[PDB]
């Protein structure tokens, strides 16, 4: 009989994990401030990591990796990628980005771009702004009042037909207490329902692919959610390639690169408590079938049809591996090249 | 750190004499008072309960009190009656007639100063007196009425010493008189104000254990007192034997009593054994741990699952693995965490004593400060109100000078104590 | 990796290696606090004796 | 040569003092009767070991130490133990009834009855000093004496010895070995009153020592003897620079200079390696690189916490045994590339290293094996504040319902002191986050 507490009532994924654990007949939910738990489904902010691992007689596990936030925040990600030699400023799969607070390095980037006779249109961070002249860009940063990064807006995205539409790929990644990196079988493609209009960036619906900002909506697929089998079938018919060869190979390389970089900082291998965490990686693919990393979310929400399967995978892979009870949906990412 | 023991009334002297019988055997003292044990570990803390007499003999620091002479003569007639000091026998000739007013206000008042002179005599010969323990019942007149008057007067002379009681609660299943709810309610009001720790020994629970568990169809008082004796020996094990803990009465009270009025403990013992019945199979540490927490092993007729544990003290006796004890004790708290208040972290303390009690290789004693003890006080209050609403049997008490308003106040204070337990059960 | 201030003796050595550069109450008050707590004790004790007197 | 006086308060401070002074005698060659055959200057001297030992005309070396307990059972074992003749009877001070795990009883009720005597005995040791530098105070957080009396003593020492440094060795409460449910109360109360009066405090979490004894010494249920002998090794590592020849941490003032850049953040984290069992048959002696890398494993720390999620303000490496600077620097270079070591921006990223060539000494019959090299790291990291968060949270749970508070008010303490102490701890936590956490 294992015990757990719930401290993020707004988590749809771990609400489903709570139901799955109780339905096993071998897990019991305690009051939220009961310290005698085996598992903590913790809050999103100021989680008391310092209080874990000090209960004699209890192996304790938590659904969050302390320090993983420096991957899951816009400004911190650019800092991590540019300063970590494992990734470097020469990193090929991250768009050119610059941290600016309300830089002479970013100003010298557009100064070489637009005055160099090339494309130049970027994006904001944290409502966003897509502009070609930096004057509008920086002016909005000071009006907003938060740290922002200026990132190259992929002017040449891969456009799904029929529709000339834009789109982003969401990958769910589970990292267990042993720091196994598990890529969930099922991704999802959040889609834009409007024709990508390079002429007018004020049209927010054909440039931003957030499921919320798409609120026109649902013409081509339900909920603007295209999944891997159909998208694989599309690239086969349209582009004579597969999802695995043209996209997923890069995605698996980016996921492993990011998490292997921060592993020494966040691993709980020899810690008095243990950590797992579910991540949400968001990718962009251009028309050259090159995959770009846009951001990664530390508390993602699943797709409706995939909730039952992914949350069941979290239990088997992350929770029952530590707390055992009385073909796999994940792809374990590992690579050992000798050089 | 010496303790002064006092037994008052029939029940107090009967369980008191049998307590001295049990621990004298544990420490190797014969009825004459000579030491004939095999280990010097029995004498390391012998001074807590015994004085050293001429001839290197050990005399209990015990005072025997009653308003009736007969029961104290039976004590002197008892197997270990000659061990006690003759000047510590303080008795009247009236008898209290199961009347709290007679014990507290009239007959007992005549004798109480004589008892305090023996208490003073015994305390003056103490290097560092820690406090007093009283054995008595609450249903009669002497141990109830005169015992609580004795407690009040002792607190007046020794206000910084610990006051400890083993108080036997009345039950209709083992009932001598209809006025026992009156005597108990008036006594509980006193104990709430003037004791630091009270072990609630419920005659209802003692009977139920003898009948349902020990398979005794007709339990004598001797059967009931066999459970009381084993329990009293258990809860005093730390005081009487050297161990890793150097515990005393005040440190126990500080750790067990989060609020001054909530100092009534549920005692528990495992394994439950019948008198004379031999135990061939020793319990394991998991068995001891689950029995000592079982409701069937509680000496107070309360359901622990109906309340929450504020604090718990557990005492293991015998040769066993401290690792296994720690694991089993942690297992009980971790698997039953809902029944321990979360606002008192780490509220369970465990001690292990290498010397087991007589006739057992392994044993465990439970001491719980649980809010479920309100069930015991609710039951006494209900039996009190059933008669007080018609002022039934009150003339026995108004003939000794008491007024009905004193009954109302005692009833009110105990209902207040019940509501105070309820407040922390929901907190 | 600059090794600074290397001092050596027959008992051992000590040094500094730098990787990167940067970027009361008086006696009377105590006696007053202790005496104020004893006064609260003797008041609380006097209330008990007054209560016992009643 | 500047003398140091050791003060041991309560059971924990006394018993740890016993094991420390036993280790000191073995390290310096002083026998239980106090003689030191290697000391050729009979009756006096200004050697490094004279910082902790005075000398009689009979050549007997006497610890500059006072033992205080409000109850006599513990110190009586010192009066009758192996080192009975080592201490003058005036160095051992006992009452008759203790503080009963009550800070208020140790600080106010009982402490006021004995302090003037304790200060008088301390003055006797101070008067035999030609240049006293300060005090080393050993005590527990959880005990009534270790918390209540120590804070009272620290206040008076500031008055009587205004310019003297005061260092603490503090035992942080752990349920695995604790004696009282109110130890979170006593810990916050004593830290609040002592904070301004301590220049440097080395916290030892009994939980960390307990687990190290279980994991690395293969002891199923560690006793106080197992814990205190391991604590003494760490304490000896920290004080060795005061008792032996060297250039680093030669006086108590240097501990504050090297480890404590800000006054209130004066709790350095100690990490020790290697801890190897005597019962281990085949052993592979660990190199300079392996013991230095072990300093950054939380399992070897005196307080369980994660320095990767805090910031460093100072780092000292105290080696004993076969260690040369070349290997230290090579080990540091390798470690810096693989470990998460971030200093604050107003501190240089550097390690202060001290090396004593004599390997650590072990008590005959002890649990620790002899090793050719050992190291104790003293780092001032904000990660130690995790221990404050754990303690303050347990404080909050009990105090919200005023559980056990009547025991303290009954001894003359006021309820306002609880909130005063807790509100100071809240400020201390804010200081640690401020310094160590980036936005
Ligand atoms: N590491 C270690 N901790 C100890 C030792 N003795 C006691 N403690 C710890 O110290 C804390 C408080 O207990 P004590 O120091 O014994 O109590 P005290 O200072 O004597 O104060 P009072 O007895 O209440 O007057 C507890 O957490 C104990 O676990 C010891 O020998 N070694
Ligand atoms: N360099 C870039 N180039 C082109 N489009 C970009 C872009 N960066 C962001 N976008 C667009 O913004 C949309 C949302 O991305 P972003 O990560 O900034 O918002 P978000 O934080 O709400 C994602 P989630 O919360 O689901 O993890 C993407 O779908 C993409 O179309
Ligand atoms: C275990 O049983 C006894 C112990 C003691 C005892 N002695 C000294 C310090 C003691 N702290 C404690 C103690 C008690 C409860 C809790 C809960 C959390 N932490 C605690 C510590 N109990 C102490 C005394 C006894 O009799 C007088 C005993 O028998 C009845
Ligand atoms: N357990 C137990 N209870 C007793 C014993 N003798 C009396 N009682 C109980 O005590 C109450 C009567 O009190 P008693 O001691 O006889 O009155 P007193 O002598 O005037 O104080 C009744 O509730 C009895 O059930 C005994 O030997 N053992
Ligand atoms: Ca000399
Ligand atoms: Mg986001
Ligand atoms: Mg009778
Ligand atoms: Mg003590």
């Amino acid at each position: 009989m294992y015990t757990f507490v719930v401290r993020d009532e707004n988590s749809s994924v771990y609400a489903e994990v709570s139901r799955l654990l109780l339905a096993t007949g071998q897990w019991k939910r305690l009051r939220k401030d009961n310290p005698r738990f085996n598992l903590m489904l913790g809050e999103r902010n100021r989680l008391p990591f310092g209080r874990l691992g000090h209960e004699p007689g209890l192996v304790q596990l938590v659904n969050y990796y302390r320090g993983a936030d420096k991957l899951c925040r816009k400004a911190s990600l650019v800092k991590l990628i540019k300063t970590s030699p494992e990734l470097s400023e020469s990193c090929t799969w991250f768009p050119e980005s610059y941290v600016i607070y309300p830089r002479e390095v970013f100003l010298a980037a557009y100064n070489r771009r637009r005055e160099g006779r090339e494309g130049n249109v970027w994006i904001a961070k944290s409502g966003i702004l897509i502009s070609s002249e930096a004057s509008e860009l920086l002016d909005f940063i000071d009006e907003q009042g938060q740290v922002h990064v200026i990132q190259k807006y992929l002017e040449k995205p891969l456009l799904l037909e029929p529709g000339h539409r834009k789109f982003d790929i969401r990958s769910w990644v589970l990292v267990d207490h042993l720091y196994n990196i598990y890529l969930y079988r099922e991704g999802v493609l959040r889609t834009s329902s409007e024709p990508y209009n390079s002429a007018n960036f004020q049209d927010k619906t054909c440039h931003l692919t957030n499921h919320c900002i798409q609120k026109n909506y649902g013409r081509y697929e339900e909920g603007n959610e295209m999944f891997f089998e159909e998208f694989n079938q599309y690239l086969m018919d349209a582009l004579n390639t597969t999802l695995e060869n043209s996209i997923l190979l890069q995605i698996k390389h980016i996921i492993r690169s990011c998490l292997m970089c921060i592993e020494p900082a966040i691993s709980t291998k020899h810690l008095h408590y243990q950590s797992f965490q579910l991540f949400g990686f968001d990718f962009m693919v251009d028309e050259e079938l090159k995959v770009w990393l846009i951001e990664v979310n530390g508390a993602p929400a699943c797709a409706q049809k995939l909730y039952a399967e992914l949350c069941q995978g979290i239990v088997d892979v992350a929770i029952s591996s530590v707390f055992p009870l009385a073909t796999s949906i994940f792809i374990k990412l590992h690579h050992h090249h000798h050089h | 750190r010496e303790i002064v023991h006092i037994q008052a009334g029939q029940c107090g002297n009967q369980i008191g004499a049998k307590f001295w019988e049990v621990i004298s055997d544990e420490h190797g003292i014969d009825p004459t008072g000579s030491y004939h044990g095999d280990s010097d570990l029995q004498l390391e803390r012998i001074n807590v309960y015994y004085n050293e007499a001429t001839g290197n003999k050990y005399v209990p620091r015990a005072i025997l009190v009653d308003l009736e002479p007969g029961t104290m003569d039976s004590v002197r007639s008892g197997p270990f009656g000659q061990i006690f000091r003759p000047d510590n026998f303080v008795f009247g000739q009236s008898g209290a007639g199961n009347n709290w007013a007679k014990g507290h206000y009239t007959e007992g008042a005549e004798l109480v100063d004589s008892v305090l002179d023996v208490v003073r005599k015994e305390s003056e010969s103490c290097d560092c007196l820690q406090g007093f323990q009283l054995t008595h019942s609450l249903g009669g007149g002497t141990g109830s009425g005169m015992g609580t008057l004795l407690i009040s007067k002792i607190r007046e002379e020794y206000p910084d010493r610990i006051m400890n009681t083993f108080s036997v609660m009345p039950s209709p299943k083992v009932s001598d008189t209809v006025v026992e709810p009156y005597n108990a309610t008036l006594s509980v009001h006193q104990l709430v104000e003037n004791t630091d720790e009270t072990y609630c020994i419920d005659n209802e629970a003692l009977y139920d254990i003898c009948f349902r568990t020990l398979k005794l169809t007709t339990p004598t008082y001797g059967d009931l007192n066999h459970l009381v004796s084993a329990t009293m020996s258990g809860v005093t094990t730390c005081l009487r034997f050297p161990g890793q803990l150097n515990a005393d009465l005040r440190k126990l009270a500080v750790n067990m009593v989060p609020f001054p009025r909530l100092h009534f403990f549920m005692p528990g013992f495992a394994p439950l054994t019948s008198r004379g019945s031999q135990q061939y199979r020793a319990l394991t540490v998991p068995e001891l741990t689950q029995q000592m927490f079982d409701s069937k092993n509680m000496m107070a007729a309360c359901d622990p699952r109906h309340g929450r544990y504020l604090t718990v003290a557990a005492i293991f006796r015998g040769r066993m693995s401290m690792k296994e004890v720690d694991e089993q004790m942690l297992n009980v708290q971790n698997k039953n965490s809902s029944y321990f208040v979360e606002w008192i972290p780490n509220n369970v303390k465990t001690a292990v004593c290498d010397i087991p009690p007589r006739g057992l290789k392994m044993s465990a004693t439970f001491i719980g400060n649980s809010t479920a003890i309100q069930e015991l006080f609710k039951r006494i209050s209900e039996q009190f109100t059933a008669m007080f609403r018609r002022k039934a049997f009150l003339h026995w008490y108004t003939g000794e000078g008491m007024d009905e308003m004193e009954f109302t106040e005692a009833e009110s204070n105990m209902n207040d104590l019940v509501s105070e337990y309820q407040q922390y059960q929901d907190a | 990796m600059e090794v600074i201030e290397l001092n050596k003796c027959t008992s051992g050595q000590s040094f500094e290696v730098i990787l990167k550069p940067p970027s009361d109450p008086s006696l009377e008050e105590i006696q007053k606090k202790l005496e104020a707590a004893e006064e609260r004790r003797k008041y609380q004790e006097a209330e008990l004796l007054k209560h016992l007197a009643e | 040569m500047r003398e140091c006086i050791s003060i041991h308060v309560g059971q924990a401070g006394v018993q740890i003092g016993n094991a420390c002074w036993e280790l000191y005698c073995l390290e310096h060659g002083i026998q239980p009767d106090g003689q030191m055959p290697s000391d050729k200057t009979i009756g006096g001297g200004d050697d490094s070991f004279n910082t902790f030992f005075s000398e009689t005309g009979a050549g007997k070396h006497v610890p500059r130490a006072v033992f205080v307990d409000l109850e006599p059972t513990v110190i009586d074992e010192v009066r009758t133990g192996t080192y009975r003749q080592l201490f003058h009877p005036e160095q051992l001070i006992t009452g008759k009834e203790d503080a009963a795990n009550n800070y208020a009883r140790g600080h106010y009720t009982i402490g006021k009855e004995i302090i003037d005597l304790v200060l008088d005995r301390i003055r006797k040791l101070a008067d035999q000093c030609t240049g006293l530098q300060g005090f080393l105070v050993f005590h527990s957080f959880g005990g009534g004496t270790g918390s209540g009396f120590t804070s009272l003593l620290m206040e008076r020492l500031s008055v009587d010895y205004g310019k003297k440094s005061k260092l603490e060795f503090s035992i942080y409460p752990a349920p695995q070995v604790s004696t009282a449910v109110v130890e979170p109360y006593n810990s916050i109360l004593t830290t609040h009153t002592t904070l301004e009066h301590s220049d440097c405090a080395f916290m030892v979490d009994n939980e960390a020592i307990y687990d190290i004894c279980r994991r690395n010494l293969d002891i199923e249920r560690p006793t106080y003897t197992n814990l205190n002998r391991l604590i003494s090794q760490i304490v000896s590592s920290i004080t060795a620079s005061l008792r032996f020849d060297g250039a680093l941490n030669v006086d108590l003032t240097e501990f504050q200079t090297n480890l404590v850049p800000y006054p209130r953040i004066h709790f350095p984290l100690a990490t020790y390696a290697p801890v190897i069992s005597a019962e281990k048959a085949y052993h592979e002696q660990l190199s300079v690189a392996e013991i230095t890398n072990a300093c950054f494993e939380p399992a070897n720390q005196m307080v369980k916490c994660d320095p990767r999620h805090g910031k460093y303000m100072a780092c000292c490496l105290l080696y004993r045994g076969d260690v040369v600077p070349k290997d230290v620097n090579a080990a540091i270079a390798t470690i810096k590339t693989k470990r998460s070591i971030q200093f604050v921006d107003w501190c240089p990223t550097g390690f202060k290293v001290g090396i004593n060539y004599q390997p650590p000494t072990v008590v005959p019959g002890g649990d620790l094996a002899k090793v050719q090299r050992a190291v104790c790291m003293l780092s001032n990291t904000t990660a130690i504040a995790e221990a404050w968060a754990r303690l303050d949270h347990k404080f909050d749970l009990m105090y919200a319902k005023r559980a056990f508070v009547h025991w303290y008010v009954g001894e003359g303490m006021e309820e306002g002191e609880f909130s005063e102490a807790r509100e100071d701890m809240a400020a201390l936590e804010k200081d640690y986050e401020e310094v160590g956490v980036d936005s």
